[PDB]
């Protein structure tokens, strides 16, 4: 019983370390009212700086290719994004 | 293309493509010539039951 909540708590920390924006619920609110040294973070999609004329294409991901360079894959489904160089 | 998933942001879209097609019919005009006997000269052929040589 015990053990099998710890184990659950590690297998979701795990998981969620691979995650964009994991929801993990707080007892208390954070303090990050300096406005310098914010945009460090996992969750923080996009790019620095953008142009209106950008081209972004959708596509089926296989594993977890957030914030990597990305190759495609062809198979039956649709060819599909997988994190490579 | 198969349908693009709106999810997120996106600026790469699945097209519908369109064509025509032109359809031709075409009409011949074709001609056939047959002899006979003129109009004033049938009392010079009429047999006793029939018309004609």
């Amino acid at each position: 019983t015990t053990q099998l909540v710890k184990e659950y708590q590690e297998k979701r920390s795990k998981l969620e370390k691979f995650m964009k924006n994991p929801q993990h619920d707080a007892s208390l609110l954070s303090n990050s009212n300096e406005f310098r040294d914010k945009n460090v973070e996992f969750f923080a999609s996009g790019g620095t700086r953008t142009s209106k004329f950008d081209k972004l294409e959708n596509h089926p991901f296989l594993g977890y290719p957030y914030k990597r360079g990305v190759k495609r894959v062809i198979q039956h489904y649709e060819p599909h994004v997988e994190a490579g160089g | 293309a198969n349908p693009t998933t709106i999810a997120n942001e996106v600026n790469t879209i699945s097209t519908i493509g369109f064509s025509s097609e032109v359809v031709r019919l075409n009409y011949l005009k074709l001609q056939y010539k047959f002899r006979h006997l003129k109009q004033t000269s049938e009392k010079f052929y009429t047999s006793d039951s029939y018309i004609g040589d």
